[PDB]
């Protein structure tokens, strides 16, 4: 009953 | 205002055949609009797109941890989002409305366009088709093509183009997913 | 394929603008208000069935945020070059007069994401129960916006929808009337 949303990686600095 | 933009996106994308039989999981980088770096479940690790994502590739491909959270989102992501809401978006079957109305291309002249005007149905895929006196008319159709409204409904105009006489009849068939049999839909003048 | 579940996000410089929305097969499911951090559906049918997160959402732009500061660095801060839109205004349902209707605005193939878009008539500016919906992705990575404006259709009243851009050298106008 809950959506699940995808993570958002960081670039290297 | 005049100053430079610059754009970032980012699209985290589940593709599904039959059902969830074949789920494919895409996790995709874009700046501006040129993705450099890319996640694909079929490959299992990120690969670059361009030259510019490069340093990126190289550096979440050598995360275990990561790669392995991306795998598992076919299972993790993909799969469990499709149940959540596969009532209200895989099963959404709205009944299309069809009306057929004379038209005119230039103004102050006779009628010389037959609209069949398909209105508010889900899903979008449709096929429509004109008849006159029981044979399919293949000649001289125009349309607007298929229409997202934005709200969950897709609509059509398909044209002919023909003067009516008097006593022919023209028939307005739809076919769509949630139809059992073809809609027929006639007009005489 | 048979469906396809895109989860979107865009973040824009020097605007500091963002967006998080769910697509499915090019409908919105719904998107997290960045402001009031809030989940908005697409259809209030769909927050019965479902629930989901904001606070979440807003995770992922902040990474976004960082991301594209990396990415203007490494493209030696090279902007975008503008795409001026597409414009089309079509009614939702087949015109009658005194019936009530909706006239939709669709402002298609344009990035970046910032427009002006007004309702007229007759020339004079609406603002009255117009509703529109957020930056919509597609698959080009342009982007696409709806506009709707309830209405009744009579003789005496005239329609437009004026879009503004940064890629079009004059608003750009698009006429209805019955
Ligand atoms: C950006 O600047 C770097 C350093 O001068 C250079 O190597 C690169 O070719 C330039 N262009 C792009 C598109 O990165
Ligand atoms: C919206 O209007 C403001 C008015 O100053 C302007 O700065 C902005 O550029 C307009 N939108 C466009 C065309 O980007």
């Amino acid at each position: 009953e809950t959506v699940c949303p995808r993570t958002t990686q960081q670039s290297p600095e | 205002d005049t100053r430079p933009r610059f754009l970032e996106q980012v699209k985290h994308e589940c593709h599904f055949f039959n059902g969830t039989e074949r789920v494919r999981f895409l996790d995709r980088y874009f700046y501006h609009q040129e993705e450099y770096v890319r996640f694909d479940s079929d490959v299992g690790e990120y690969r670059a797109v361009t030259e510019l994502g490069r340093p990126d590739a190289e550096y979440w491909n050598s995360q275990k941890d990561l790669l392995e959270q991306k795998r598992a989102a076919v299972d993790t992501y993909c799969r469990h989002n499709y149940g959540v809401g596969e009532s209200f978006t895989v099963q959404r079957r709205v009944y299309p409305e069809v009306t057929v109305y004379p038209a005119k291309t230039q103004p102050l002249q006779h009628h010389n366009l037959l609209v069949c005007s398909v209105n508010g149905f889900y899903p979008g895929s449709i096929e429509v088709r004109w008849f006159r006196n029981g044979q399919e008319e293949k000649t001289g159709v125009v349309s607007t093509g298929l229409i997202q409204n934005g709200d969950w409904t897709f609509q059509t105009l398909v044209m002919l183009e023909t003067v009516p006489r008097s006593g022919e009849v023209y028939t307005c068939q739809v076919e769509h997913p949630s139809l059992t049999s073809p809609l027929t839909v006639e007009w005489r003048a | 394929e048979e469906h396809v579940i895109i989860q979107a996000e865009f973040y824009l410089n020097p605007d500091q603008s963002g967006e998080f929305m769910f697509d499915f097969d090019g409908d919105e499911i719904f998107h997290v208000d960045m402001a009031k951090k809030e989940t908005v559906w697409r259809l209030e049918e769909f927050g019965r069935f479902a629930s989901f997160e904001a606070q979440g959402a807003l995770a992922n732009i902040a990474v976004d945020k960082a991301n594209l500061e990396i990415m203007t660095k490494r493209s030696n801060y090279t902007p975008i070059t503008n795409v001026p839109p597409e414009v089309t205004v079509l009614t939702n349902s087949p015109v009658e007069l005194r019936e009530p209707n909706v006239l939709i605005c669709f402002i298609d193939k344009f990035t970046p994401p910032v427009v002006n878009v007004t309702w007229l008539r007759n020339g004079k500016p609406v603002t009255t129960g117009v509703s529109e919906t957020v930056f919509l992705p597609r698959e080009d990575h342009l982007f696409r916006k709806f506009h709707y404006l309830p209405f009744l259709p009579s003789t005496e009243d005239v329609y437009d929808c004026r879009v503004e851009h940064w890629g079009l050298d004059e608003p750009l106008l698009k006429h209805w009337e019955f």
